[PDB]
């Protein structure tokens, strides 16, 4: 500077060059991602485990950048994560690709502000021709093949080895309880990891799955409303210790008598109030167990933080610390409570049957919890792509098969308009080309060959490429007729948010 | 330890010169949005000249000085503060060339004085009377918002801003200082801005759907608590014995009971039918028990509203704010013609609109709760201050650097005072102005000299304030398009620029101070 | 090797060019100052004359070569104005910088200079007015032309003298002097002085008791080599290297001497009678004592030490033709000068020839005992003779001392072009370049440089007046009424030479090492 005021870390040379090179580094984790891939990115964070992901949301939040230009796009990606599932990766690569292309424009003698203008135009034309790239759509949501084709694309983006089993499984276990036409819930479906057994041994269970073992008798009543307490037992009286063992012998008699009579009252209050399944995140003593056998209450030994969380969202529950008798107020929408072993481990099964506020669970079985964390990305994106809130989801060619189509239309259109805008319009075509480049890099061959041979076949609306040997040399595969389809809504928000993100960040200079 | 004489002037010019760069890429709609993470590390989205100076960390005396004078301008107009810096910078540059050849600072100053008088009289000549119609308010509203946001989102905020000013005529204020309540809504898009006539409330009832359409609303705004639970208190702290605290718990709960009862008696006395509703807005809780009883009677009771909601209600509705309930006549309570509850996002906002005796309008901005929703807040802020000026003055000129070339042309030709002493500052004053139009051309990608010769010639032939069409960066008549500027914008760049310049110009020492 | 491209590279050129002109800014008018120049050869040259200062030694740059090249062109044609040239080029660049630095092209500024310049040549044709070629009018131009070169006192002595040199033409009007240059230099009592001697003066002379001091009918025969050796036109060898050799050289000089003197006494008798008119002989080498006795007695005026430079001039002045031998020559082909007289001043002898048949040679006699004075007064004469020479040839002369500069600037009126504005940048820069000439007089004098200039613009508004900054007080005035006018040639050749140079500087955007 020339000033000992006016703080900036961007501006001049650093806006034009440094910001773009940073966007480029974030978006390197998604030029190995999106559709067919074998990439795995390991990220640690002292979580006492290894975290394996090929999803943009977890990669992005971990990674901190000190520049507003790179930091801003992470928010746009999260926005597309809420409204839709898979395509999160596609949002960041697009914004990041467009920005590399942009800097080249700046070099020649073109101004920032027209280039900014020409993207808004290109984004509007691309969306306008987008529902004219619908080639296939669902009509029934209770039919497993029409739902699974959609699911498949989310799963694919993760690994290209787990596409077939999972895509069937989710549709089988239901995310079609809701009409998905005005209303859909995604906190009334979780992905619940059950350690043990293989991942083709991943199963269908309906309603809330909690891993913790069941103790005592089990209920099967319809008067069973859920009461949730984080800690309702710790010993009803805490000791102090004066002989550094007990305080002391006659007192130890009283400490035990008072625990057993207070726990009797507490557990009888639960029994009376209509709570016939109590979730204990505390500790089940013999005294507490002895009471719940008499009243006929299903008892859940232990809970961890993760298990408590799903009860408060789904039930409309609160998790109260207790050692003084309480009453119902957690309530529940669950009538039936059954008991069924998943993984050869005793699992607590909640169910009721309804459309709205109805529950389902894609439950998994896996060798380790790491293998289950990646699978989970595939599955949670597969629930979030379901949300469109129609039953005709207007499926457009998944897998990046749309991308070349958009690019061809846009480059021609660019020619027609005059001025400086058009160059940005052309660049806007070559940003879509990012997706065919990343699929080429994993496939094992250069960019020149794939983009040219997709262009060669003209208007197709099917063409995209895999990880295969078919994916390399003739560089032609059918991803309309392989049942690789994605939803119109998922591609819409991906392109929309990414164009908005690229324009705001290209403006900065402070 | 001192910078004296040439060394003192050198420090000011160098700073102005780096700054100028920044706040030209904020100038007009063709300027560029800016963010700070350089102010504190957190993510701000801002596109106003004053505001951006505060958010950063300014240690430089010349940058700081420009920020202080900026503060006054920002209050009155909220536009032209992107411009303030630009005119200051060039104004210094001109001076510097003469000094370096061999010129005294003081002769420069004198010719500034002469410059300022003529320049202000030019505003008076050239001003064009406008109406006070909607159409004419639309065009002050749209161009000012266009400065502070995009073109797309700005056109949405244009509608909201203009209906408010028409309503403020009804109160017969010639100013704005109310109808500036900005309220935020939770949404998944920002391309909506809705106008709500009366007020909006942050939270509604904790029990949904009590009577979420109120035909005839009698608003008691209270603020005493109807919930205080079962907690053991005495004077609001623990006391030595259990029992002493308890005794107060009974009387406190009992007090609450009677106040909830007064709502039941009040509905008969004011209402008498369920053909009329009754509105309660409590800024403090209400028991879940109390809501069911009230609800069947056909009363909507609101819990956890703010102190800002309460003051606004008392003005607009004609309401009262009381620390009691009791049995009060409808003469005391305010009335609103309509109440509707609109649930959107994760938080539901009860609207209390079509108030009788209003003086507050709420401009309800929907947005995702990112920094973008803060960006339309500060765009909307200065767009209200803009259309305020149109009501202040009678006359609004076509802008886009149309005004500024016209004023510069008038100075170059004759000596305004007829002396050579004045003349040396006068050249300097005229070229300083030219920065504003030429630079709109620069952002766009159209050479700056070419627009100066054209724009100036077309003034001469016509007598039209021909301006710049921003997007091409080529000239066009600023009147038709709607790129306009108030009397107050072009007045306040002029006053700020002169005063700020003459105190930095007239330095001769800068010596450090504890 | 290294290469500088684009506007960065152009900066390197213009910043240097501006800096040379800044140093030389000190000079111009008589309210300017001499600059001391020492090359690598010793000696103090005290010169304010820009052409002398550029050639003898100057700051290294690539633009150092350009300011000298145009100085070279200017001096050769006109022979004034080489100080003047420097300052306008500079000020042109300054203006051109502001626009390129904004984010503009060097080349558009350049094209606008060509348009701007063309209007200004045409401006000269109007503003000029015919003035006399009579002696006193040329005093008023001579006074001014001398003042832009050198200091006030030095300017005053030379005014009258320089006018009488150039007036003694045959109505032969040229821009420059070719043969009216004669430099004679003298270390004398008068510290600084210049004396007018009309006609060609000879470097030294011989004198004898019997010689004719005043000669009223001089038939010149111009000879070269020598009375030491017969049949020569270039000198013969010597013998003295041994003891024996000395004696021989002297002895056979008797034969050589004896053959020569005869020719001359027989020619004298045809032309003059016995002694009834006078006879002049030009020895350009030694004159032997034996021959000095005979020639002197006879009525023949011998002259000792003349130049090859005297020899050329003498031939034009007398109408005679050169001979390089001392021999007989026909009366016809001898020149006539109607007066020859020898003034012996100091330790030198100046023999004059007066009543020149054809005057295209005149002599100025430089006094100055000191080296520091001689260099000041002598170098003013040369640029002075050629300055006034331009005025006599020129039929029209232009008002002077920044009179025309301020007029041209205002007329050329901003916002007159509208073509693209490429012309507008140039015509605007060129306005401020001209106004350097006010500015540097004002700098030299009391008050601030622009403070005096705005009063000139104001007075210029009143028509019927050309107003500039005086050379002798630095105040506004009607230049015309005081008499301070400058020749046309300076003012015409200035425009052509300033525009081209500074045009090329902006065209350079690649400078290779």
């Amino acid at each position: 500077m020339l000033k000992e005021g006016a703080k900036h870390f961007s501006g001049l040379e650093e806006a034009v060059y440094r910001n773009i090179q940073a966007c480029k580094e974030l978006a390197q984790t998604t030029r190995t991602a999106y559709g067919p891939n074998g990439m795995n990115k390991m990220v640690i964070n002292h979580l006492e485990k290894l975290f394996v992901t090929n999803d943009a949301a977890t990669i992005l939040r971990e990674l901190e950048v000190q520049h507003p230009a790179a930091k801003m796009i992470v928010m746009a990606s999260h926005m597309q994560e809420q409204e839709v599932g898979d395509g999160t990766n596609f949002v960041l690569v697009f914004a990041g690709a467009l920005l590399e292309l942009a800097e080249e424009l700046l070099r020649i003698g073109l101004s920032v502000s027209e280039v900014i203008e020409g993207y808004e135009i290109a984004c509007r034309k691309a969306h306008e021709i987008l529902p004219n790239l619908v080639c296939c759509s669902a009509k029934n949501l209770r039919d497993i093949d029409e739902v699974s084709s959609l699911l498949r694309t989310s799963i694919m983006s993760k690994q290209y080895g787990n596409e077939v089993f999972l895509a069937k499984l989710i549709a089988q276990a239901c995310v079609s309880i809701f009409p998905d036409s005005g209303h859909f819930n995604v906190d009334n479906i979780r992905v619940c990891k059950i350690l043990g057994s293989g991942i083709s041994s991943s199963s269908v269970l309906h309603g809330m799955v909690f891993k913790k073992e069941t103790e005592g008798d089990v209920t099967s009543v319809k008067d069973a409303k859920i009461a949730v307490y984080s800690c309702p037992f710790d010993g009803m009286i805490t000791e102090t210790k004066g002989t550094v063992l007990i305080k002391t012998a006659e007192e130890l008699m009283n400490f035990s008598k008072g625990e057993e009579n207070l726990m009797d009252a507490q557990v009888k209050a639960i029994a009376d109030t209509g709570a016939n399944v109590v979730v204990t995140g505390g500790k089940v003593a013999d005294m507490a167990l002895h009471y719940a056998n008499k009243y006929n209450i299903m008892l859940v030994r232990l809970n961890s933080k993760w298990d408590l969380r799903r009860l408060c969202k789904t039930v409309g529950a609160t998790a109260l610390p207790r050692l003084t008798p309480p009453v119902l107020e957690e309530m529940g929408h669950c009538d039936s409570v059954y008991l069924s072993e998943v993984g050869d481990t005793q699992v607590v099964v909640f169910k009721h049957e309804k459309e709205d506020g109805a529950i389902s669970t894609i439950v998994l079985r896996g060798s380790t919890d790491n293998l289950m964390d990646d699978i989970e990305r595939a599955v949670d994106d597969g629930v979030n792509t379901f949300k469109v809130l129609t039953r005709d989801k207007r499926l457009v060619p998944g897998g990046g098969a749309t991308e070349i189509e958009l690019a061809k239309q846009i480059t021609s259109y660019g020619e027609t308009c005059p001025g400086l805008e058009q160059y940005a319009i052309k660049k806007f075509a070559e940003a879509f080309e990012a997706i065919p480049r990343a699929l080429a890099e994993n496939s094992g061959v250069k960019a020149n060959e794939v983009i040219s041979k997709l262009y060669a076949v003209h208007q197709e609306g099917n063409k995209n490429v895999g990880l295969d040997i078919e994916a390399e040399v003739p560089a032609v595969k059918d991803m309309l007729e392989a049942g690789i389809l994605d939803t119109y809504l998922g591609k819409y928000w991906a392109i929309k948010l990414a164009t908005n993100a690229a324009v705001t960040v290209l403006r900065v200079d402070q | 330890e001192v910078a004296r004489a040439q060394a003192a002037l050198a420090v000011n010019i160098s700073a102005a010169r780096g700054l100028q760069d920044v706040l030209r890429t904020n100038l007009g709609p063709k300027g560029t949005m800016k963010m700070l993470v350089s102010g504190a590390g957190d993510i701000k989205l801002t596109k106003d000249g004053n505001v951006l100076l505060h958010e950063m960390q300014i240690q430089h005396p010349t940058a700081s000085l420009i920020a202080k004078v900026a503060t006054a301008q920002d209050d009155i107009t909220g536009d032209g503060t992107t411009s303030n810096v630009l005119i200051i910078g060039e104004l210094l540059k001109q001076a510097d060339l003469y000094i370096s050849e061999g010129l005294h600072p003081r002769i420069i100053t004198e010719g500034f004085e002469a410059a300022k008088e003529k320049a202000l009289q030019f505003l008076e000549e050239v001003k064009v009377s406008r109406e006070m119609d909607r159409e004419t308010l639309i065009d002050v509203a749209r161009t000012s918002l266009r400065t502070k946001v995009h073109a797309e989102l700005a056109d949405v905020l244009t509608e909201a801003v203009v209906d408010s000013i028409l309503a403020i005529k009804k109160q017969d204020e010639p100013i704005d200082l109310f109808m500036i309540e900005i309220m935020e809504m939770k949404h998944k898009s920002e391309t909506d801005t809705s106008l709500i006539r009366g007020l909006v409330l942050d939270h509604g009832a904790r029990h949904p759907d009590m009577k979420k359409r109120v035909e005839d609303a009698y608003i008691l705004t209270c603020n005493v608590s109807l919930e205080y639970e079962k907690t053991e208190v005495n004077s609001g702290f623990f006391y030595k014995s259990a029992e002493e605290r308890e005794k107060l718990v009974k009387a406190e709960r009992k007090f609450i009971e009677d106040r909830v009862k007064k709502i039941i008696e009040l509905k008969r006395k004011v209402c008498g039918d369920s053909d009329k509703g009754f509105v309660v807005i409590n800024q403090k809780g209400i028991d879940p028990f109390s809501l069911d009883a009230l609800s069947k009677e056909g009363i909507v009771a609101l819990r956890r509203a703010k102190r800002r909601n309460m003051e606004r209600l008392t003005l607009a509705c004609g309401g009262v704010a009381l620390n009691s309930f009791d049995d009060l006549s409808p003469d005391c309570l305010g009335h609103a013609g309509l109440v509707y509850e609109y649930t959107l996002g994760e938080e539901k906002f009860t609207f209390i609109e079509k108030c009788n005796n209003p003086r507050s309008v709420t401009l309800l901005i929907k947005g995702p709760n990112k920094h973008t929703l803060t960006q339309i807040k500060d765009a909307v802020r200065d767009g209200l201050r803009a259309v305020k000026n149109a009501i202040d003055d009678g006359c609004v000129v076509p802008g886009a650097g149309a005004v500024e070339v016209a004023m510069a042309e008038a100075l170059i030709k004759h000596k305004p005072s007829v002396k050579g002493r004045a003349q040396l500052g006068v050249q300097a004053f005229a070229d300083a102005l030219l920065i504003i139009p030429k630079v709109l051309a620069q952002n766009s990608g159209f050479d700056l000299q070419e627009t100066l010769v054209k724009i100036q010639a077309e003034h001469s032939e016509s007598g039209q304030l021909v301006g710049v069409d921003l997007n091409t960066g080529e000239p066009m008549v600023a009147a038709e398009v709607g790129v306009w500027d108030n009397y107050c914008v072009k007045k306040q760049l002029l006053h700020s620029c002169t005063v700020i310049a003459t105190n930095i110009l007239l330095v001769d020492e800068i010596m450090r101070a504890g």
